[PDB]
RNA sequence: AAUAGGGUGAAGCCAGAGGAAACUCUGGUGGAGGCUCGUAGCGGUUCUGACGUGCAAAUCGAUCGUCGAAUUUGGGUAUAGG
RNA sequence: UUGAUUUUUCAGGCCAACCAUCGAAAGGGAAUCCGGUUAAAAUUCCGGAACUUGGAUAUGGAUUCUUCACGGCAACGUAACUGAAUGUGGAGACGUCGGCGUGAGCCCUGGGAGGAGUUAUCUUUUCUUCUUAACAGCUUAUCACCCUGGAAUUGGUUUAUCCG
RNA sequence: UUUUUACUUAUUCAAUGAAGCGGAGCUGGAGGUCAAACUCCACGUUCUAGCAUUAAGCC
């Protein structure tokens, strides 16, 4: 057969990300001796929109301890945060909304969004539209804080990883419908090319493992190992279970 | 091209060192409001401008002609 | 309470509303007490503090925001602040 | 006269996609083409740029907001859960 | 710009070709005012550094 | 970079009428839409027309689809034979 | 980058985020127009009139004895009217559609001064020339802003209901 | 020999214009002090869309 549409992507050619309009990697600032001991100050410039991003993202001007100079950084804006607004980010900043503090710094039930994984990655979770991190609670001989993603999982991080109190502003946007096919359009034109998708159940043996027969049918199980190599894998991978979800998991 | 209205800034400017010519031209002209009078224009051609001034009186013209250096080269047009 | 008060005073006494009219009351000695709205900008907020500082005037600070402040003086207006030059049947100034 | 009477703003997508898809645009689709109250200066002039941008004509504030409304009902009660930690906090 | 005389380029005051008047009038009394509160804030603490 | 001229008439807004209220009705205004008739354009339904040693190794004619967007298009650029 | 040194030596003062290079005759971008001219070239030649950039450089004006100008309440004005390192901003620099407004060119048209056509009859008639470049000065605008003043009997106001 | 967990220098991951790390000591706030000051915490920035650069001062 000839090589399918699932490896054609890792080649990166036509599937590389449309980056020319975005405005910036949303990050943290790089922690530093002002974060780690004390706090540092910083105002709201702007509240931006991202494009192929449901999340605006905000502009925050900080003074450089140690060169005058203004550093500007892109942060995700949290909702409720406004133009001129201060920012505080550090070990001894305030519990406020839009206020960067670690995570052991907050009390349990606090809502923190763009959570670092790790000490100092400058923010790997909850940071898409309406999302955040729930503080479960804290193992100060450990140095440890458990979290809960977006997704449910339970997680436990480094209490000096830090947070951004609040929600991700932009929530709520998956509620209505697209309504049409030139919606979608405009929706990935700004973020790579992966729409529309052709069934692969409608191609030839060649195309894909679905394709071919008289009646478009899958006639295997779809439901494919996860030791199985590139070319296998089209279909419900390492399922676990398949059907209507019913009751709870 | 630069038009002068002041008519001693004009004499003043047509004896500087750069003015290499003039130009004096008639024009047969009536204002619509009576009958024809003849309008003068003197045009000094500097270095980087030629300097135009407009005299509408004919007995005005005249003495300002003869105020000019002698040693300017002057066309009649 | 403090709504009757300033009510009574609309209805009875003197007073200004607006930023301009409270300053100017301020510059003069005319006023004796300062209302500002809580949605009132800072810095706006912090000058007219700075006038009534100088000029040994008491300051009230309103509860709601100018658009609770206007419809308490009777208006269909909102009213970022006011000064109120004569207390007039209403004791608004005795307390504040 | 009231020209549609149910549609409203939907009616600009005539018979298509399918009435309770219509329906349910409808919903949101009022709340974000809405003018809202601005908390800075009082003025009824926010309105929305992108999704979560919400800009007010008079002040020039911009704040951060929900796809479609100024602010979501989930960020209101993060709003006074954070208020009420921090009084804790800092007794 | 480069080749227009200055006072095309600028008004006579502060930040003059840079900022408009309104928004350096802001900017005076933001500055007076907040450094003003500096030295309340400064005094205040030293009212507690001598008698808690 | 390009895309005549019409039809329909969505929100929003103004006025009038009715109602105790919750609200309803009428006349305007407005100018929405992967709306519509229809040029340029893009396409290529049917005649199973012409032609079929052609004007043409795919064209010609009439008829037709669509025609403000998932539109059409120049140039630059990327992807290379299991 | 300076003060230099004529001692053709130097003394230092700042910096070192990023920064090889190539990539657009439709993107960005310093500056030119008119008239004429050839068998065949012209925003290129001729005539006239300008402009930009780089460099050199004197005179006038301006400024200083209150050393680095004055005026205006203000928006701001002007012939000028110190300003290193470093920093902050602006311009470059930005989709699409709808109606409205203004301008320009074109279209239409009156009088007058010319030329041509029709004219058995009719036609104060039909056609045609009557133009003004870049550039310089003065003046000229929606929007925006300033001063005054303190508004419900709410007023102003767009084709489109927004403003206080 | 097998299981577990201690070390860091091999090896691996990440960041930064390699800027403040580790330990100790100055200063306060505390424990109730039963020798004698040991232990713990902190140790210049939070109404505001301003400013912070090329050290003043003392010896
Ligand atoms: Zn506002």
């Amino acid at each position: 057969g000839r090589v399918i549409r699932n490896q054609r992507k890792g080649a990166g050619s036509i599937f590389t990300s449309h980056t020319r309009l975005r405005k910036g990697a949303a990050k943290l600032r790089t922690l530093d001796y002002a974060e780690r001991h004390g706090y540092i100050r910083g105002v709201v410039k702007q509240i931006i929109h991202d494009p192929g991003r449901g999340a605006p993202l905000a502009k925050v001007a900080f003074r450089d301890p140690y060169k005058y100079k203004l550093r500007e950084e892109t942060f995700i804006a949290n909702e409720g945060v406004y133009t001129g607004q201060f920012i505080y980010a550090g070990k001894k900043a305030s519990l406020n909304v839009g206020n960067i503090l670690p995570l052991g710094a907050c009390p349990e039930g606090t809502i923190v969004s763009n959570v670092e994984e790790k000490v100092g990655d400058r923010g790997a979770l909850g940071r898409t539209s309406g999302n955040y991190v729930i503080i479960i609670g804290h193992n100060p001989d450990e140095n440890k804080t458990r979290v809960k993603l977006p997704s449910g999982a339970k997680k436990i991080i480094s209490s000096d990883a830090r947070g951004v109190i609040g929600v991700v502003a932009g929530g709520g946007r998956i509620d209505k419908p697209l309504l049409k096919a030139g919606r979608a359009f405009h929706k990935y034109k700004v973020k790579r090319n992966s729409w529309p998708k052709t069934r692969g159940v409608a191609m030839n043996p060649v195309d894909h493992p679905h394709g071919g027969g008289n009646h478009q049918h899958i006639g295997k199980a779809s439901t494919i190992s996860r030791g199985a190599v590139s070319g296998q894998k089209a279909g419900l991978i390492a399922a676990r279970r398949t059907g209507l979800l019913r009751g709870t998991q | 091209a630069r038009e002068i209205k002041d008519i001693k800034e004009f004499v003043e400017l047509a004896r500087r060192s750069d003015i290499k010519s003039a130009i004096v031209k008639v024009n047969a002209k009536v204002n619509a409001n009576g009958k024809k009078f003849k309008q003068t224009k003197f045009k000094v051609r500097g270095s980087r401008y030629q300097y135009t001034l407009v005299v509408n009186d004919a007995s005005k013209a005249k003495k300002l002609q003869q105020s000019l250096p002698p040693t300017l080269k002057i066309t009649n047009l | 309470n403090i709504n009757s008060k300033l009510a009574l005073t609309i209805k009875s006494g003197k007073y200004t509303l607006g930023y301009k009219s409270v300053v100017k009351s301020l510059r003069t000695g005319k006023a004796k007490l300062v209302i500002i709205a809580a949605n009132t900008p800072v810095l706006r907020k912090s000058e007219l503090e700075y006038y009534a500082m100088l000029s040994k005037t008491p300051v009230y600070y309103f509860q709601g925001g100018n658009n609770e402040l206007g419809t308490v003086c009777g208006k269909l207006f909102r009213v970022g602040t006011l000064s109120i030059l004569d207390a007039g049947d209403s004791d608004i100034l005795s307390s504040i | 006269t009231k020209r549609t009477k149910k549609v409203g703003i939907t009616g600009k997508f005539g018979v298509r996609y399918g009435s309770s898809l219509r329906r349910q645009t409808k919903k949101l689709e009022v709340q974000q083409h809405a003018k809202y109250d601005c908390s800075f200066c009082g003025k009824r002039t926010v309105q929305r740029g992108a999704t979560g941008i919400w800009n007010c004509k008079s002040c020039k504030k911009t704040v951060a907001g929900g796809a479609y409304t100024v602010s979501t009902a989930a960020a209101a009660t993060v709003r006074s859960t954070i208020r009420r930690l921090r009084e804790l906090a800092e007794a | 710009y480069a080749q227009v005389s200055k006072t095309h380029k600028t008004v006579q005051r502060a930040y003059g070709g840079s900022r408009c008047a309104n928004c350096v009038k802001e900017r005076i009394v933001r500055a007076f005012l907040i450094e003003e509160q500096k030295i309340v804030k400064r005094v205040l603490k030293e009212q507690q550094d001598k008698e808690k």
